[PDB]
């Protein structure tokens, strides 16, 4: 590797940051597309940014497009990138998207569990429980155990909106995963019981 | 005997085994079907004990 | 091992040890013959030699 | 602490038993006329008894080991129908696996055949 | 290609241990399965004697009955577990004025002499197999002379306060007018010193069910302890109450290779300094040491994980091995660095390489100071090591310990520089 | 199906030569003897996920 071969990439990749962090994935088209003309191929990190600008204006075909773009290049995409695209995902509540793009990171063999919390925690963040449910409860099956602060959550939004079968089957799930339910699952799940009309 | 084990006779072992046997004989395609095995039970064939 | 141009102490030793045929010589390891009383580790090696002739 | 020779190799003291041990002696011996136990034990499928406690000792609730034991007897059933049918039972593939999973050695599914049957048509009359 | 034809007739270090060491255990219903005890200069251990194929389950390694061990409560009363005090016995009120969340290793102390006195108690042949005063590791039997070369204050001063806590201890409960039953015990001062240091050493709390009690035992299960401790543990510790065994288990679907060292770890998340204080020892490859860092520049972490590929919650970061292929600098200590290198991160924000460029050796400036701030550098330490031929074995973990600490910087001024230049890319 | 239970075995023998959640036909028989009674015996299975009743037919 040249010593100016690093400075040329220092010197775009100090300017591509500008633009994606400054919400404008157009104009990182052409920075990739002059260090295409620069010669020297492009890396998994490179589509960072670009992937990041579509993220945070929420171009969700367009972070696809990146996506494929990076693939259609031929190198293994970073997980900051792909925790980034289902993050996206659950901001828009596309579940098929976020679970399809997960089953790309097993198939690319990474880290699926950390990348499976955001996505159930953002479709709770965008009031998407029922969707949430979904994902959370196919993790759940496989094996994988949430967060703590996970299974309070989810459990206590199913109990809010009473989805009291999803939440007992969430604890359930919880119970295999190594945790028990303390006072405060229960007191959940009791907030739907008492309504039921049979004590 | 062991303390554990009990013995059967044949012809009370085969009528509580019926199924069973018909199973085997079906499995390992010594009977076509439970038809002929139910028959070949009844000709009390050595392959049946 | 009759037929086997051995020694004479190797093969009353090999004898003795319940080795008769070619094929359970060779089933045995060079430990497995130093172990033997009246067996060396000189006597292991022109006991090869032998075989490698054959 | 640290001690080395003029060759530069490290020196340690051997830890023994400076003492005696009375029972050392009296428990290195074997018995030597328990091949026909053995034997027996094998055939008439006692090794598997022990086994089955073995199992027992590390559970916490004899009842939830069985539906365990049951439902990992029906998974195998449904994968491989004509595979459980005669010499070899479903629970005891069960038993045996979960026995070789602690890291120990046994038979699959305990089964045994006869080495001594004569003939296809001949089976062992059991002497009552 | 027969046996015959065939003629297969290192680790030097190693020999196999007394044949005696598993024989009085073996008598007692202690099994070990596929694996041997191995001693050497640096102490015992334990080695697969075979590969150990990957089973669905956790394969059980050693069992160590009840019997055999040394049992006493973690909280008030102090209740020992294969009882051995007797009622009324006066070493039972030296136990019982206790400090009841200090003392606990003074208490492990009183019983580990009262075992060596009982002739029945297994404990007065397994005594035999411990290391001496001198080939002991643990740092409350260091001089001056050894904690002057630790070079760590804070580590010093909790030693030195410790060596007066025992000490005096031993005088308060050991003064002439004790009854012989006690005197013989400790019939010097530096013997109980040893016997606080084994404790110290050798105690393996645990949550564990007697009959129908549940409760916390600061345990002194022999043949256990000679486990090593490593924060990626090829085994771990079962105790399973129906038959009262303490049952070593292997992780479940992870393969021991032939000569493998079984190892576990004596603590979940730990510094190398609570280990010096504790075990008298410390491990380059910690994923726990931490270091003083100003908090003017951080970096993105995020990227910083990804590129040695380390996933998971911090609680839970760890390394992926065929991810990164061969990745033969990616070890244990870097991940330390993920947790005690300040840095900063947004929802997705991507970094700006040039300001972490401008930082990445504006932080390395810094890490340059720290390796100054100690005389000696890390290859001077290892170094003195082999040319050193006589000095007690503390001298050369206060060496380790400060050689493990200035290669811990050493480590991630390369992880720093690797990173650097790999953001590029 | 061991026992008077037409409908289990029916098919029990089958299941063993290849390779319940109704009530057995003596409670079914009891229900019809407290029916001519004047007597109304039902079973209801409260589901414990939605608490969703349902009656089971006998
Ligand atoms: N991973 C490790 N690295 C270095 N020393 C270790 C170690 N695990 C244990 N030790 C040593 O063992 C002591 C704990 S007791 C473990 C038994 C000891 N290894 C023996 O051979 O008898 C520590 O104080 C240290 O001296």
């Amino acid at each position: 590797v040249s010593a100016l071969e690093r400075s040329l990439r220092l010197t775009f990749m100090d300017e591509l940051m500008e633009r994606a962090r400054n919400r404008d994935p157009s104009g990182v088209s052409e920075v990739i597309y002059d260090m295409i003309a620069a010669g020297l191929s492009p890396g998994p990190r490179s589509f960072h940014g670009l992937v990041v600008a579509h993220a945070l204006n929420g171009d969700e075909q367009g972070a696809m497009h990146s996506l494929r773009k990076e693939l259609g290049a031929g190198q293994r995409p970073l997980p900051e990138t792909m925790i980034a695209l289902v993050r996206l995902s659950g901001s828009k509540g596309n579940a098929q998207r976020g679970l399809e793009l997960l089953a790309a990171m097993e198939k690319l063999n990474y880290d699926i569990r950390q990348a499976w919390l955001i996505l159930v925690e953002e479709l709770v963040r965008t009031n998407h429980l029922e969707e949430a449910n979904k994902v959370f409860l196919k993790g759940a099956r496989g094996g994988m155990r949430a967060t703590d602060q996970l299974y309070d959550l989810m459990i206590e939004e199913d109990c809010k909106a009473g989805d009291h079968s999803n939440a007992l089957d969430i604890s359930y799930e919880m119970e295999a995963a190594g945790r028990f339910a303390t006072t405060f699952h229960f007191n959940c799940l009791l907030s739907v019981q008492a309504t039921c009309g049979i004590p | 005997l062991s303390l554990h084990r009990c013995g059967l006779p044949r012809e009370i072992a085969i009528e509580l085994f019926q199924t069973f046997v018909i199973r085997g004989l079906i499995r390992q395609h010594l009977a076509s079907n439970i038809g002929v095995a139910k028959s070949q039970i009844r000709e009390k064939k050595p392959i049946v004990w | 091992i009759d037929q086997l141009e051995l020694p004479p102490r190797i093969y009353n030793c090999l004898k003795k040890s319940n080795i008769h045929t070619l094929l359970d010589l060779l089933n045995n390891s060079q430990e497995d013959l130093i172990k033997m009383e009246h067996f060396h580790i000189e006597d292991v090696k022109k006991l090869l030699d032998i075989l490698e002739k054959k | 602490g640290i001690q080395r020779d003029d060759n530069g190799r490290r020196i340690w003291r051997r830890r023994t038993l400076t003492k005696k041990d009375d029972m050392l002696r009296y428990k290195l011996q074997r018995v030597p006329f328990v091949e026909e136990q053995v034997r027996k034990i094998k055939e008439v499928g006692k090794v598997m008894t022990m086994d089955i406690e073995r199992l027992l000792l590390s559970e916490d609730n004899r009842f939830e080991f069985v539906n365990s034991v049951a439902a990992e007897a029906t998974e195998y059933v449904e994968k491989n129908r004509d595979e459980y049918g005669g010499t070899k039972k479903a629970i005891f593939h069960v038993l045996s696996n979960r026995v070789n999973d602690l890291g120990f050695d046994r038979p699959e599914a305990y089964a045994e055949s006869d080495p001594y049957k004569p003939g296809p048509g001949y089976l062992k009359e059991y002497y009552t | 290609p027969f046996p015959l034809f065939q003629s297969p007739a290192s680790s030097s270090e190693l020999e196999s241990a007394d044949p005696d060491f598993y024989k009085i255990g073996y008598v007692r219903r202690v099994r070990a399965y596929g694996v041997e005890f191995k001693e050497g200069p640096d102490g015992f251990g334990i080695y697969a004697s075979k590969d150990i194929e990957p089973r669905r389950r956790a394969r059980v390694i050693m069992e160590i009955p009840h019997e055999l061990m040394i049992t006493i409560r973690q909280k008030h009363p102090w209740m020992f577990f294969p009882d051995i005090v007797p009622i009324g016995h006066p070493i039972f009120d030296i136990i019982n004025s206790t400090d009841p969340e200090r003392d606990w290793d003074l208490r492990l102390a009183c019983l580990l002499l009262f075992s060596f006195d009982r002739e029945d108690h297994f404990w007065r042949l397994y005594g035999d197999f411990l290391p001496a005063a001198d080939e002991c590791s643990s740092l409350l039997l260091a001089t001056e002379e050894d904690l002057a070369e630790l070079q760590d204050p804070q580590l010093v001063s909790t030693i030195r306060q410790q060596q007066k806590r025992v000490l005096e201890f031993w005088e308060k409960n050991w003064h002439s007018g004790v009854p012989l039953k006690i005197k013989r015990l400790a019939e010097d001062a530096e013997r109980f010193i040893w016997a606080v240091s084994i404790a110290q050493t050798r105690c393996i709390s645990m949550k564990t069910r007697i009959g129908a009690l549940v409760q916390d035992l600061n345990m002194m299960i022999p043949y256990a302890d000679m486990l090593n401790h490593s924060f990626e543990p090829n085994c771990f510790l079962h105790w399973r109450p129906k038959d009262r065994i303490l049952e070593v288990m292997s992780n479940a679907g992870q393969a021991i290779k032939k000569g493998e060292e079984m190892t576990i770890n004596y603590m979940p998340g730990q510094k190398n300094n609570m280990l010096m204080e504790r075990y008298g020892f410390s491990t380059p490859v910690n994923p726990w040491d931490a270091i003083p860092f100003s908090g003017d520049s951080r970096i993105h972490l995020n990227s910083f994980l990804s590129v040695f590929n380390i996933f998971g919650l911090p609680e839970e970061y760890y390394h992926d091995s065929e991810l990164s292929g061969d990745d033969s600098f990616v070890d244990g200590a870097v991940i330390a660095a993920a947790r005690t290198l300040p840095t900063w991160s947004d929802i997705d924000l991507p970094p700006i390489p040039s300001a972490e460029r401008k930082a990445v050796k504006e932080l390395q400036d810094e890490c340059r100071k720290m390796l100054a701030e100690y005389p000696t550098t890390s290859e001077q330490d290892q170094k003195l090591l082999d040319s050193l031929s006589e000095a007690r074995t503390t001298f050369a973990t206060a060496v380790k310990y400060r050689m493990h600490r200035k290669m811990f910087i050493g480590k991630i001024i390369k992880a720093l520089d690797i990173y650097q230049e790999r953001l590029l890319f | 199906y061991k026992s008077d239970h037409i409908r289990a075995r029916q098919e029990v023998l089958g299941t063993t030569i290849i390779g319940p959640e109704d009530a057995p036909e003596s409670f079914r028989l009891l229900v019809r003897e407290l029916r001519s009674l004047a007597l109304e015996l039902n079973h209801f299975l409260v589901s414990e996920k939605n608490f969703q009743i349902n009656r089971k037919e006998v």
